[PDB]
């Protein structure tokens, strides 16, 4: 192509993977503690 | 349109507006925003 | 159109329906009542705006989903630690 530009693409995915990983069991906030 | 095409079905006037807007590639969220406002409009043509 | 959580919902394509019990989507021109949910549909802005809005519950397709990954993960590493 000529003339593209740049910018991020959100992915609306991604908020809910991310609190998935944050909330997942315990893994990051007591799993990691020991 | 329905009933052109025969037996007639009733509808609501505001559905049939939005599908026209869809018919334009307009969306109906802005239909529905603004009811009032296309109808004063629409209203003041009529009288104009 | 319908409200869920505060949020206007509106049929992508054919319309709403509902002899009372329940309420459904369908192709304008057949009757083919579907469950409203969050594909089927798309938002826009809130509800006080519109006229003549109504309420229901529109379900997820990716929610269950990911439950059940959490029903193998949540509490399954529960005690070992
Ligand atoms: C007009 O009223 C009809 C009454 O049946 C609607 O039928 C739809 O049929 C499906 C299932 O075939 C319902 O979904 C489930 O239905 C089962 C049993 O089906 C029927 O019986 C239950 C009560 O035992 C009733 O709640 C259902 O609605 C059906 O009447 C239920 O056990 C489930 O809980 C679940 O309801 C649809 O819910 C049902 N739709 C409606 C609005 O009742 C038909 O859809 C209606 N037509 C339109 C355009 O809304
Ligand atoms: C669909 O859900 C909404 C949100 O629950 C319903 O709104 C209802 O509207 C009335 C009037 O606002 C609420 O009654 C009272 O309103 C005053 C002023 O906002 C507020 O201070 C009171 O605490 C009270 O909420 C009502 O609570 C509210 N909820 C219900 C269940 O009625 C709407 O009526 C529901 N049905 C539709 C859109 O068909």
């Amino acid at each position: 192509v000529i003339g593209i530009v740049n910018n991020t693409v959100y992915d609306p995915l991604q908020p809910e993977l991310d609190s998935f990983k944050e909330e997942l069991d315990k893994y990051f906030k007591n799993h990691t503690s020991p | 349109w329905t009933f052109g095409a025969g037996a007639a079905l009733q509808i609501p006037f505001a559905m049939q507006m939005a599908y026209r807007f869809n018919g334009i590639g307009v969306t109906q969220n802005v239909l529905y925003e603004n009811q009032k406002l296309i109808a004063n409009q629409f209203n003041s043509a009529i009288g104009k | 159109a319908i409200c869920h959580d505060g949020k206007a919902h509106f049929p992508r394509e054919g319309v709403f329906v509902s002899n009372g019990t329940h309420w459904f989507v369908t192709q304008r021109n057949f009757y083919e009542p579907q469950i409203i949910t969050t594909d089927n549909t798309f938002v826009s802005g809130n509800c006080d705006v519109v006229i003549g809005i109504v309420n229901n519950t529109v379900y997820d397709p990716l929610q269950p989903e990911l439950d059940s990954f959490k029903e193998e993960l949540d509490k399954y590493f529960k005690n070992h630690t």
